[PDB]
């Protein structure tokens, strides 16, 4: 969580300041557009229903996917559908990632497997 | 009782959409008094136009209020309340004037009242 | 009232953040307007000099657009912004053209008015004055082809002999804080540039037809040049107006905040003294 | 004493017409504090132009104030105050600058004070 | 204690010039957020560069920090810090990387750190 939440703090902090003024404007600099678009998507990942708490292993996976910016092609209304769809693909890998994230807690070593599954599974199905 | 497990699916959706459009309009109407309505975007103008109509359709003539309203009074069942608010949220009646929702009952009356108003 | 003043603070806070949004977006648009204008300057220099050199060099004045004529009637071109939050930018160009038409003409039939922008059109629609052209809704970035037909009507009506004198009123961009209301005489070309260095031009095309083609090119270039400066000065004027509006709102927020803190402390000391007075009495 | 029965009809009209322009300018005051007077158009702009002149023509140099400023003091009769404010309200003195109504007695003094300035 | 009757004339001037440059840079920050660094005037750029280097030269590696970082620690006398900032304000060291002034003590260390790179 310390490795993943560091990026979340910076992306979310730059969004709290920007939406209060730049929400209505039609054409701005690409940096500001990307900061608003990332902040809108991260503020959809933090929304959650009652009586459905998330295990830490599932939380760090979704936050990692959002922080790195793999949701740039996903509409702001579709982000909630993407959480359940990605966690369904991960159900098949729960035996692998539960033991590795629960025992080793090493997301630095795990980068290659997360990137490979998230990019190939969604790009092959969405194209 | 406003829990997704107790009420119908569309009752829950319509009630949450009404609160979001009116909460957005509440913060935006304050700005319009200093900046003017010409300075805001098309999404804001659309939210203002629909929120005005929604807020007026919440009004109803009571049977006990005949002396204060100059109207007989009306009863609206739950299915008609849900059906009426949904057409306003979906933009079906964007053409109807904002003055055709004061002290009315069912949504069919607003269209008849607009025809009586020659529009 | 403590509850009432808090609402004024909340209003001023949100509206200041919105005037700041209009300042930042206008700042970005001013840079594009100045960059775009500076990109057309080399083209404007080339096209204006070649038409000026052939119109005044190696020949006398024998064409209706160049030659001085008695004035039967005249036309005026004034350019303004489509939205009103630009500050004194629109009011000052209208002031100068209005006082000028009133100073030398006493009847509406004597002159014709060409206007660009919703506020300029509204100013002539109110009171009572005639208008020949009323263009509005032009894009934020104008191209040479966008105003081509508007310019064609203005130069065409002159070339057809309907107008004997024509003037342009527009704001000129000098600095981010200073913009100047400027006036120019578009036709007749009673004055022209002289480079002092000349080269040969083809003698096959007729003198009248040659001038009839290059005169409109100069008019289209001059009107386009005026729009580039007018859009840049509009964005500069709005940037300064939004900066001052945001500063006025930020000052009002600190003065209201201090008054709320005085009210907060006053309410607490009054409440605690009513409580202790009642407890002492009992 | 501000009742139609006690004061002259001319006095009552001029006094009531003065308070209406001063109240209207106190309503515009909270918005011009942010945007300024560049946004205002037609009657709201003309109302502040006359309200400025009226607010200054209510100032008077006192005889007891000669020890603070070198200006001599003045006594203004009721017929002169009513005539001066009536002409300011009607617009007969719209061309004169707003700085020509500071610490004066009668309306003719504003005309010569403007002539001294030459603006 | 900041008045020139207690602190020396160069101590007052170095402190006033540092505050003036850092205040001017805070103005440019919202302009730098909306527009690019290349567009600023030559004098504006010459102050933005100076301000970033001065802001980094205020930074210092502490002795208590040796458990969390490799930096050993540094004590800088009043006479050495006043001497150091005066050289930076005149532009004598502008032809040096910004990282040479980051987490360093006395001014000679910035020169040797630059020579090592």
């Amino acid at each position: 969580m310390k490795q993943v939440a560091g990026k979340l703090r910076l992306d979310l902090a730059q969004y709290r300041e920007l939406q209060a003024f730049a929400q209505f404007a039609s054409d701005l600099d690409e940096a500001t557009r990307a900061q608003l678009e990332r902040g809108q998507r991260m503020t959809e990942i933090l929304k959650q229903p009652q009586y459905s708490p998330m295990p830490v292993e599932k939380q760090v996976v979704i936050i990692y996917a959002g922080t790195n910016g793999y949701l740039d092609d996903i509409p702001v209304e579709k982000v909630k559908e993407f959480e359940d769809g990605f966690l369904e693909y991960i159900e098949s890998k729960h035996p692998d990632i539960l033991e590795e994230i629960r025992e080793k807690k090493a997301l630095d070593d795990e980068l290659e497997e997360k990137l490979k599954k998230a990019i190939k599974e969604f790009k092959a199905t969405f194209k | 009782i406003m829990d997704p497990r107790i009420v119908s699916e569309e009752h829950y959706e319509v009630a949450r959409r009404v609160r979001e459009i009116l909460q957005r309009y509440k913060d935006l109407q304050d700005i319009i008094a200093i900046l003017g309505m010409e300075e805001l975007s098309e999404e804001d103008k659309l939210i203002v136009q629909r929120a005005r109509k929604i807020q007026r359709f919440l009004s109803q003539p009571f049977h006990v209020a005949e002396h204060f309203t100059g109207r007989p009074g009306k009863y609206v069942p739950i299915e008609d309340t849900i059906r009426g608010f949904k057409e306003i949220l979906d933009g079906k009646l964007d053409d109807v004037p904002e003055q055709a929702f004061y002290m009315v009952g069912t949504i069919e009356e607003a269209v008849e009242k607009a025809k009586k108003m020659k529009k | 009232s403590l509850r009432d003043i808090k609402t004024r603070i909340n209003a001023t806070k949100k509206t200041s953040q919105i005037t700041k949004a209009m300042e930042m977006v206008s700042t970005s648009k001013l840079n594009r307007a100045e960059q775009n204008a500076k990109s057309f300057v080399p083209y404007m220099e080339k096209i204006q000099e070649v038409v000026a050199n052939v119109a005044l060099g190696a020949g006398g004045a024998s064409h209706p657009m160049l030659v001085s004529r008695p004035v039967k009637k005249t036309g005026y071109l004034v350019i303004t912004s489509d939205r009103g939050l630009a500050g004194a930018y629109n009011s000052n160009v209208l002031r100068l053209v209005y006082q000028t038409i009133q100073k030398r003409h006493a009847c509406p039939d004597e002159y014709a008015i060409i206007v660009i922008g919703r506020v300029g059109l509204s100013f002539f629609r109110k009171r009572n004055m005639p208008v020949i052209l009323d263009i509005t809704r032009l894009p934020d970035q104008p191209s040479f082809a966008d105003i081509k037909e508007i310019a064609r009507k203005t130069v065409g009506l002159f070339a057809d002999g309907t107008f004997d004198e024509l003037y342009m009123y527009y704001n000129h961009y000098v600095s981010a804080i200073q913009q100047e209301v400027t006036e120019r005489k578009l036709l007749p070309l009673t004055d022209l540039a002289e480079n002092k260095q000349r080269t040969v031009y083809e003698f096959e095309p007729s003198q009248e037809e040659c001038l009839d083609v290059l005169l409109p090119q100069y008019a289209e270039s001059l009107i386009y040049g005026a729009l580039l400066d007018a859009k840049a000065s509009e964005h500069a004027a709005r940037m300064t107006a939004m900066k001052n509006a945001t500063d006025n709102a930020n000052e009002l927020i600190r003065t209201l905040t201090l008054s709320y803190n005085r009210a907060r402390q006053a309410a607490i000391t009054q409440e605690i003294t009513e409580i202790v007075a009642g407890a002492n009495a009992l």
